[PDB]
């Protein structure tokens, strides 16, 4: 978790204003619920080494 | 000159001093290698991060704060983080053992051996130091390890340093809400015994943090990101008369002898008042009047306290932006002619204003507003003993039938302190209504 | 024509040092404005004594 | 040569001062670098009252800037004329004020006053024979009561002999913001009465309500502000510096003005306050000027004088006036309100005439006065001061200092006896 908000930066490949007036809840919603699982998550330097 | 040391006790206590950093590194474009582009900004130090960071001849910003902790988990990871770099190794104090959440275990079984190590960072940091108005102790109340190590330190800093201000910091413990029936143990514990030392402790609670998100932010299901950079924000917003100037400039002392007005209760309450979302921002308009009916509406408190069942005494708003003291000195006017907000008649004034000219900006990748004019409303009411009377019911129960007493009395501890506190306590409450009784 | 017309919008003439950057009226007239004098620069000279 | 030494005190004389000295740059004409544009003979002639010479014709202003926080004087020294004041009147301290008067009376001030004397007496060495000092300051301000206190009274033994003008703003009535003001005005106002011999009282909400009714423009700045009270000291010293058969000198106002020695507080009073499209609409007259020269909307000093009556007025005009005009027009309000004066002193108007106009306008004027206004003042004060008073509020800081209930008890006690003095004269 620490790697995506604050090293990864987030999902990059997200629409920013996915948030708006939706369907059940006719408001702002489809922004995450999904969360990234992609790219490389254990390849730091050390462990080559 | 115009600096201060910030501290920060607790893994949950270090992601909170680790975003604050983030933040604060971004209004000064600071690159997380540690240097500036090639503009001229490096010297011997000298600079608005010269209040924050040691950016010495050697060119690297060093932040002026002690990350310490007791289980490295955290700690390492965070040392393999982005501006890990930046960090100097050993003020991030790391810790081999746990205080197992007991006060008294990282109060005495522990914090003898690493605060002589930590005393040695912080005097090696103050010989560097010019001014050093105060500190800044980032905490929590039902501290795992937060709760007793930052205990014996507060003790040992106030008996060698106390001509300078200390400055708290703490979550406060959720009053129906409990990941733990031992925080109240340790909690009222870390009270009696900072009540004589501490200089100007401040609290806070998630659950209303966390009302607020879905309320205006429109956020059903935020993160801790979002909390960290709520609070991180608080921070900035009472720090940028550090970094900036404005109107007039406020500082701490000021803030110590304006809003305590009695010893012993030294306990205020912040409040934020552009808290809004981004959309909201685009299609409305802000400005002091409404912000100011904001401010003092009492859903947007982040403690659970309502004030018609209390009573002020004073207000500190940090008027951080664009505003004129026109409308700000007519809009607090209308205000001490509202009925509801029922000050107690020892303080005809009790408003200390601050005006920064600095607009307060967004952060990439975040989820605030657009700010041209923000406060931070800091202040005190009578409506808080009914936190305190909720803690001591719960307690004088659990504590009339001595549950998990064997695991502290079974380290060496005794129930004579524990005594103190419940009087300690009750010295605090008579004392609430006493002062709340015009 | 809203609130306090006639002079806010006279005023921007003779006001010709406007801000170009967003809500930087302020930082710009930070040090102030001129309107305690004519809008003539220069009455000096005048040896009338 | 006559001359006069200025004071910048507290962090509101700060910005007063500063605002205070580039007006008198603008108005002599001297450039920000310093190389005086020699442009009028007269004020080339008068600038030693309050300017000395330095090499390439630059006028360096005779001001002391005191402070205790660094950032305000980096601002002021980044300001316009930051250059024309010197490094050496740069004396500060190393501490944080708190806004605390007693750590400015007692433990900042002492390591302080030791060098801000050394450097008056220099410049009082560099400098001839003063008329002697005015001082730019607030009585509410935590740093500026403070220093003031003790550096008025440290002077007052060392030349009490001279002027100690005072110049000194009074926080909102409504609002204070700092809580502790009250502690803080009575502390100084104490000493005041002791050692000043004239005051200039000065509130902001009048300025406000100044900017909503001549402004009209809203939103200005604390400098716009500042602008004002410099334009009417400017005016009160425009006395001394320029020619015309006026006489100028304080002392010759100071005697005109106080019938009794305890009367030091003074009230300011301006000439025409001008909006949007007045200026091509005003027929600059003497009535016109007279009728709102005598405005109590025109005002600013603290509240109506209409609640009481008027022991000494003193009216100093600026323009190509005659005698003639200014005679008929005090004989005109003479008779509009004769009863409001008091039966103690008739004819108590004091009139000078300066003939050189403003760097702007021609027909201008400047009054002082002494009213039996100030009652509701210290009256306000008395009833924060014994309400706080009366259960010992923020009171552990000033016995950590040091400071004792022992001082508040005579404090008001003086001060309590003002309230019956200026009600007994009058009353
Ligand atoms: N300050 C802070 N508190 C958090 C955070 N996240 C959750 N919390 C709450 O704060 C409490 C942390 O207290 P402790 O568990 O005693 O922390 P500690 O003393 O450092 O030692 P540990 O028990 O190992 O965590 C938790 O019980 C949470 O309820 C956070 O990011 N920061
Ligand atoms: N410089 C300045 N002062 C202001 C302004 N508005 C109000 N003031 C008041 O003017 C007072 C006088 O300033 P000082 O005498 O220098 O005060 P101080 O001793 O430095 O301590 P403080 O009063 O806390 O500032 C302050 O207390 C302010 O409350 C403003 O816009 N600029």
């Amino acid at each position: 978790t620490y790697d995506d908000h604050y090293n990864r930066h987030n999902y990059n490949p997200g629409l920013p204003a996915l948030r708006t007036w939706n369907g059940q809840k006719l408001l702002w919603l489809p922004e995450k619920s999904d969360f990234p699982l992609v790219a490389p998550p254990t390849n730091y330097g050390l462990l080559e080494q | 000159m115009r600096e201060c040391i910030s501290i920060h006790v607790g893994q949950a206590g270090v992601q909170i001093g680790n975003a604050c950093w983030e933040l604060y590194c971004l209004e000064h474009g600071i690159q997380p290698d540690g240097q500036m582009p090639s503009d001229k900004t490096i010297g011997g130090g000298d600079d608005s991060f010269n209040t924050f960071f040691s950016e010495t001849g050697a060119g690297k910003h060093v932040p002026r704060a002690v990350f310490v902790d007791l289980e490295p988990t955290v700690v390492d990871e965070v040392r393999t983080g982005t501006y890990r770099q930046l960090f100097h190794p050993e003020q991030l104090i790391t810790g081999k053992e746990d205080a197992a959440n007991n006060y008294a275990r990282g109060h005495y079984t522990i914090g003898k051996e690493i605060v002589d190590l930590v005393l040695d960072r912080i005097r090696k940091l103050a010989d560097l130091c010019t001014g050093l108005q105060g500190f800044l102790i980032f905490h929590s109340f039902g501290g795992g390890t937060g709760s007793g190590f930052a205990s014996l330190l507060m003790e040992r800093l106030s008996v060698d340093y106390g001509k300078k201000s200390k400055l708290e910091f703490a979550i406060y413990p959720a009053p129906q809400v409990s990941t733990a029936v031992v925080e109240p143990y340790n909690s009222i514990l870390t009270t009696h015994t900072t009540l004589e030392h501490s200089d100007c402790a401040f609290m806070v609670d998630n659950e209303a943090i966390y009302d607020i998100c879905r309320r205006n932010l429109d956020i059903e299901r935020p993160t801790y990101t979002n909390l960290n950079r709520l609070i991180g924000q608080i921070v900035s917003s009472i720090t940028a008369s550090l970094r900036f100037d404005g109107a007039l400039n406020v500082d701490l002392t000021e803030f110590q002898t304006n809003l305590v007005p009695y010893p012993r209760i030294h306990f205020p309450l912040a409040t934020y008042a552009p808290v809004i979302s981004a959309e909201k921002a685009y299609h409305e308009q802000l400005s002091v009047a409404e912000i100011t009916n904001a401010c003092f509406e009492p859903a947007n408190q982040m403690v659970k306290c309502d004030p018609r069942h209390g009573k002020y005494m004073a207000c500190c708003m940090l008027y951080r932006g664009d505003v004129v003291p026109k409308d700000v000195n007519a809009a607090i006017a209308t205000i001490k002619t509202k009925r509801t907000i029922q000050f107690v008649d020892w303080c005809p004034t009790g408003f200390k204003v601050g005006i920064n000219y600095q607009p307060p900006t967004v952060v990439p990748g975040g989820d605030l507003a657009k700010v041209q004019r923000a406060v931070c409303m800091l202040s005190n009411t009578t409506a808080i003993a009914e936190a305190w009377a909720r803690l001591d019911h719960k307690f004088d129960l659990m504590y009339a039938k001595r549950a998990f007493v064997h695991w502290y009395v079974g380290e060496g501890m005794e129930e004579g302190e524990f005594s103190e506190a419940r009087e300690d306590l009750a010295a605090l409450e008579k004392d609430y209504e006493e002062v709340g009784v015009d | 024509l809203l609130y306090n017309w006639e002079e806010e919008r006279a005023t921007n003439q003779l006001d010709q040092i406007p801000p170009l950057q967003d809500g930087s009226e302020s930082y710009f007239f930070r040090h102030g404005h001129q309107g305690l004098l004519t809008t003539q620069p220069q009455s000096p000279m005048s040896s009338s004594t | 040569m006559r001359e006069i030494v200025h004071l910048q005190a507290g962090q509101c004389g700060n910005q007063i001062g500063a605002k205070f000295w580039e007006v008198i740059s603008d108005e002599h004409g001297i450039d920000p670098t310093g190389t005086y544009h020699g442009d009028s003979d007269l004020q080339l002639e008068r600038i030693n009252v309050y300017y000395n010479e330095a090499t390439g014709g630059k006028y360096v202003p005779r001001a002391v800037l005191v402070d205790l926080e660094p950032g305000t004087m980096d601002s002021v020294r980044s300001g316009p004329f930051g250059q024309i004041f010197r490094p050496d009147n740069f004396v500060f301290g190393q501490s944080g004020a708190g806004n605390n008067w007693a750590k400015g009376h007692y433990t900042e001030g002492a390591e302080l006053v030791d060098s801000v004397l050394d450097v008056v007496r220099k410049e009082a060495e560099s400098c001839d024979c003063l008329q002697g000092f005015q001082l730019t300051h607030s009585l509410g301000g935590g740093t500026g009561s403070g220093m003031g206190t003790l550096l008025i009274s440290k002077i007052r033994e060392e030349y009490p002999d001279r002027i100690m003008n005072t110049f000194s703003v009074v926080p909102s009535p409504k609002v204070s913001d700092t809580v502790v003001e009250p502690y803080n005005a009575t502390l100084s106002v104490h000493q005041l009465v002791e050692n000043t011999d004239e005051t200039y009282c000065i509130d902001n909400e009048a300025l406000y309500d100044i900017c909503f009714r001549t402004l009209k423009l809203t939103t200005p700045t604390y400098g716009d502000l500042n602008h004002l009270v410099s334009a009417t000291m400017s005016g009160v010293t425009t006395c001394l510096r320029f020619p015309g058969q006026l006489n100028a000198d304080l002392r010759k106002l100071a005697v005109n003005m106080v019938p009794f020695p305890r009367l030091h507080f003074f009230m300011p009073g301006f000439a025409p306050l001008t909006s949007r499209g007045s200026q091509q609409y005003r027929a600059l007259t003497v009535p016109e000027l007279t009728q709102q020269m005598f405005d109590a909307k025109n005002m600013m000093a603290a509240c109506d004088p209409r609640h009481g009556r008027y022991l000494t007025v003193a009216a100093v005009f600026r323009g190509r006036m005659s005698m003639k005009e200014v005679d008929e027009q005090m004989l005109n309000v003479q008779n509009k309100n004769s009863s409001y004066f008091v039966e103690w002193i008739p004819n108590n108007v004091k009139t000078a005439v300066c003939d050189i106009p403003p760097r702007g306008l021609k027909m201008s004027a400047t009054f002082i006065g002494n009213s039996t206004a100030i009652q509701e003042l210290f009256k306000r004060i008395s009833e924060q001061f014994t309400a706080m008073f009366r259960r010992k509020a923020f009171l552990h800081w000033y016995t950590g200092e040091g400071m004792d209930e022992m001082e508040f008890t005579e404090a008001e006690s003086n001060m309590n006896d003002l309230v019956s003095e200026y009600q007994q004269y009058q009353d």
